[PDB]
């Protein structure tokens, strides 16, 4: 039953162990659970150059999406203070059982390089990005460097 | 202690006495009871070891239960006797007529040379014949001959059209009910089955088995094989499609014709339904019909996969089936699938993975029972799960493909999917539905048909390409629930009907409360980014109702919510992404009280 989700990840990992993601590094997961992973999303495009995501795989996987959640304080209009993210790829409208993880991340990553107020999870700085940009980039490199 | 001149009354006496005082080392004079007329008396239970009866006339006698080891009945008679449960070990019964019920009658090591079981019988347990000398004996069909001993064959070919020759002895066919079919039913006349008689002679008699087999055929009417009589045709496959029978041509060529029509009729009649377990003879024989007719692979697809799943596993024929499969997945309707990111070994090899230890690899590929370019991929374990109502599944445990293009299964009607494309999973699904009470509850709440049959037909799927967030859509919905809700709490009048109707009427505070959580959970998903609401805007009237259900549950029995940190955050979310919350509440239910959750929440959302 739930031994089949662990059965796929195993395959998915070795594929990463070889090639490797260049924008996602340091994936640590004990061979016991395997229903959850830890890691670091280290972006190269400012203002986030100068985050510990914790993707949690479900049991019925891969017939449900993974729940990527942030264990680090972030200043994004798409990331709730609880770490929650409203991602399209891991959303129950675009989910095909055939999606890898190197794709679910390449998506969650390219999101920070070009955010979207279309599906914002916080009205705290949604309009902030809208009207004054320099105010979201002179107020971002700060919050990024404080935590 | 006998002489045939003492009446049938005088004789009993001497015997019953005998049974009592059992010397063991009696004298020839004492044990001598030969030629004596014993027609009609009971002798059940007696200890008659070593007794002499050579010549005796036991016709119409009931000697059941009684011991007879080392007896000597050379030349005795048994017309319509009863010998059930008896013991005959080592006895001598050469040249002696036995026409009686021999239920579980033990003949181990006995001498039956030239005996004839003309029209005997047993009802459920066959006689015992290990190390019994039947050389020249006339045995009747159904008798299990395992361990037994028949002579080297005197006449290779047999004359009388009533007897079949298996080794040293004869298989009489006088009282055969006048139809060679009765004798060929392993499944229901197992006690009359001559196929059983033959197929259980020690290996030493293989050549005889084939000789006999070949001789049985010339007895069979093909114009009497018209009528389906499935257990006979089936029976034929299992017996004669096994060594040594496989090698003999004159036989095999006779089966193909008789087997093709049958297994065809079979594959057809059991298509889109569970596949009946079958012996090696039968199973193999099916594989050959799929080898010969590359078409059925598609016309009876489900019927075909299961066969191959049993074949693949079946020792002695594993590679022959694995072969047949990899000639199927060359189909222009299948190949597209085979070259899929994660199918089979995953080596991208495009070949199935046969080395698994938990049957959880994705090899099996089904095709739609209709022309709509649809095909799913699954795992033996998963294929199984989704085969039973009771299982705690959701029938989404696979990879759906429209024209070789992967799909988001969720945007699919599970009913319309299992009912027209893959009718197998349909019986297990549309029963897991009947059981689910969500649709029955949603029948009480709402009463506007134009709307009612709009939420039911959407609870059979996940994502819905149908929205209702519009300024005119929320105008349809609000119209419905205004009379039910109370701002953001449960309008007292409702809680009257609710806890009163057939739903919760007469239900413990534990279970009554429990239920409420689920139904509350239901409407959250309704207004989810997944369903009616978008991830940006969400139908406030539903989130509203939800809040009340999760609440009025609390005041019924809080020992269901457990923590209250939860309860506060549940509201701290439903009021002020309806998506994150749904599973958040679904997963706690499958954890706190699964049994009530698999009963009161859309099977297709599990």
């Amino acid at each position: 039953g739930s031994m089949a989700a662990s059965r796929r990840l195993m395959k998915e990992l070795e594929e990463i162990r070889k090639c490797g993601m260049k924008n996602f590094r340091n994936i640590q997961v004990d061979e016991a659970n395997l229903l959850t992973w830890q890691g670091l999303i280290v972006p190269d495009n400012p203002p986030y150059d100068k985050f510990r995501i914790e993707i949690n795989f479900p049991a019925e996987y891969p017939f449900k999406p993974p729940k990527i959640t942030f264990k680090t304080k972030i200043y994004h209009p798409n990331i709730d203070e609880k770490g929650q993210v409203c991602l399209p790829v891991i959303s129950a409208e675009n989910w095909k059982p055939a999606t890898k993880t190197d794709q679910v991340i390449q998506s969650l990553i390219a999101l920070v390089n070009d955010p979207q107020p279309e599906h914002p999870l916080r009205a705290d700085l949604a309009e902030e990005y809208s009207k004054d940009r320099k105010k979201f980039c002179k107020n971002a490199e700060e919050f990024t460097k404080k935590y | 202690q006998g002489r045939a001149c003492l009446s049938k009354a005088e004789l009993t006496a001497d015997l019953i006495w005998l049974s009592a005082n059992r010397t063991g080392e009696e004298s020839a004079e004492e044990l001598n009871y030969s030629g004596c007329d014993l027609s009609g008396l009971s002798l059940v239970g007696l200890n008659l070891s070593s007794v002499n009866f050579s010549g005796a006339v036991l016709d119409d006698t009931d000697l059941r239960m009684s011991d007879l080891s080392q007896a000597v009945l050379e030349n005795c008679s048994f017309k319509n006797s009863i010998l059930n449960e008896c013991n005959f070990c080592y006895a001598n019964l050469s040249n002696c007529i036995i026409r009686a019920l021999f239920e579980n009658s033990n003949f181990s090591n006995s001498n039956l040379k030239n005996a004839s079981f003309k029209g005997s019988s047993y009802i459920q347990y066959p006689p015992i014949l290990n190390e019994a000398d039947l050389t020249g004996a006339i045995i009747i069909p159904g008798m299990v001959l395992s361990g037994a001993i028949l002579g080297d064959v005197k006449e290779l070919f047999s004359e009388k059209s009533n007897t079949i020759n298996l080794g040293g002895c004869y298989i009489d066919l006088s009282d055969i009910q006048e139809n060679i079919l009765s004798v060929l039913d392993n499944y229901t006349k197992s006690n009359k089955s001559i196929l059983l008689t033959m197929n259980t002679s020690d290996d030493k008699y293989n050549h005889d088995k084939v000789r006999a087999a070949e001789e049985l055929i010339k007895k069979i009417s093909l114009d009497e094989l018209a009528a389906f009589r499935p257990y006979v045709k089936m029976s034929l496959a299992d017996s004669f499609s096994i060594h040594p029978y496989l090698n003999n041509a004159n036989i095999q060529q006779w089966l193909e014709p008789i087997c093709d029509d049958f297994f065809d009729t079979i594959m057809s009649w059991f298509n889109n339904s569970i596949m009946m377990y079958m012996e090696n003879g039968s199973l193999l024989q099916a594989g050959m019909y799929f080898e010969r007719h590359p078409g059925a692979m598609v016309s009876y697809n489900s019927s075909f996969i299961q066969i191959v799943m049993n074949g693949s596993r079946r020792d002695g024929m594993q590679e022959r089936f694995r072969e047949l499969y990899e000639v199927y997945l060359k189909n222009e309707k299948v190949y597209p699938v085979t070259q899929q990111s994660d199918f089979g070994l995953c080596d991208g090899s495009g070949k199935p993975d046969w080395d698994d230890d938990s049957d959880l690899a994705y090899n099996w590929v089904l095709l739609s029972s209709q022309d709509d370019g649809m095909a799913m991929m699954c795992s033996l374990s998963h294929m199984v799960d989704m085969l039973s109502p009771n299982t705690s599944t959701n029938w989404m445990s696979f990879f759906l493909y429209k024209d070789g293009e992967v799909q988001n299964t969720f945007g699919y009607s599970l009913s319309n999917l299992f009912s027209e494309s893959f009718p197998i999973f349909s019986i297990p699904y549309h029963k897991a539905f009947s059981q689910n009470f969500v649709s029955g509850i949603l029948d009480i709440l709402i009463s506007d048909n134009e709307l009612k049959e709009r939420f039911i037909e959407a609870l059979n799927s996940n994502k819905s390409d149908y929205k209702m967030i519009a300024d005119d859509q929320q105008r349809k919905l609000a119209c419905v629930w205004n009379p039910f809700l109370d701002g953001w709490e449960l309008n007292a009048q409702h809680v009257d009907m609710i806890m009163g109707s057939h739903v919760l009427k007469d239900m413990p505070l534990r279970k009554q409360a429990e239920i409420l959580f689920c139904l509350g959970g239901v409407f959250c998903k309704y207004s989810s980014s997944d369903m009616f609401g978008t991830e940006y805007d969400s139908p406030e009237i539903l989130r509203r109702y939800a809040n009340g259900l999760i609440e009025q549950a609390y005041k019924t029995d809080p020992q269901v919510f457990g923590s209250v940190y939860y309860y506060n955050d549940i509201l701290d979310r439903l009021q002020g992404c309806t998506a994150v919350l749904t599973d958040m509440l679904t997963e706690h239910a499958k954890e706190s009280f699964p049994e009530i959750f698999s009963l009161y929440y859309p099977v297709a959302w599990r």
